[PDB]
């Protein structure tokens, strides 16, 4: 589960900056 | 199963076919699609490999690992134009991945799958937005 959060994290991230 | 999922669906397999294969709102979102979608893979691209490799390493089946990786994503309640262009774009790149590995028919699914979740759960916040024609102004 740890290693799905982490990667969601990352794009959530990201993606917000893009936003 | 409705006119917003099917133009949804059309849009993201579209541009996830013409990535792993090297080449009206529908057609406007697509053009957007590929100008912002093919930046975000250029300039992510070092993340982009590194979250590819931990999906494959957890080998649980690509398009699944993603749908719960997508599903993650939205789980803080926020929903917003970046988050849905910045999974697409993953999900380009994962699809040229999947073309890589002589692997082009699980490439549909993927498609479905992040259709599934947008359409699926973020319905309600696609209409405010006037959908796909949201998606073209916000990035216009
Ligand atoms: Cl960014
Ligand atoms: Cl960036
Ligand atoms: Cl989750
Ligand atoms: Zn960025
Ligand atoms: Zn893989
Ligand atoms: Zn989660």
């Amino acid at each position: 589960e740890q290693w799905a959060r982490e990667i969601g994290a990352q794009l959530r991230r990201m993606a917000d900056d893009l936003n | 199963e409705d006119d917003l999922y099917r133009q949804s669906l059309e849009i993201i397999s579209r541009y996830l076919r013409e990535q792993a294969t090297g080449a009206a709102t529908s057609r406007k979102a697509l053009e957007t699609l590929r100008r912002v979608g093919d930046g975000v893979q250029r300039n992510h691209e070092t993340a982009f490999q590194g979250m590819l490799r931990k999906l494959d390493i957890k080998n649980e089946g690509d398009v699944k690992s993603f749908s719960r990786v997508m599903v993650h994503v939205f789980k803080d309640g926020v929903t917003n134009w970046g988050r849905i262009v910045t999974l697409i774009s993953f999900g380009a790149f994962v699809a040229k991945h999947l073309k890589s590995v002589n692997q082009e028919s699980f490439i549909e699914p993927l498609a479905e799958t992040i259709t599934d979740v947008l359409v699926r759960t973020k319905r309600d916040w696609l209409v405010k937005q006037r959908g796909w024609d949201g998606f073209v102004e916000f990035f216009h």
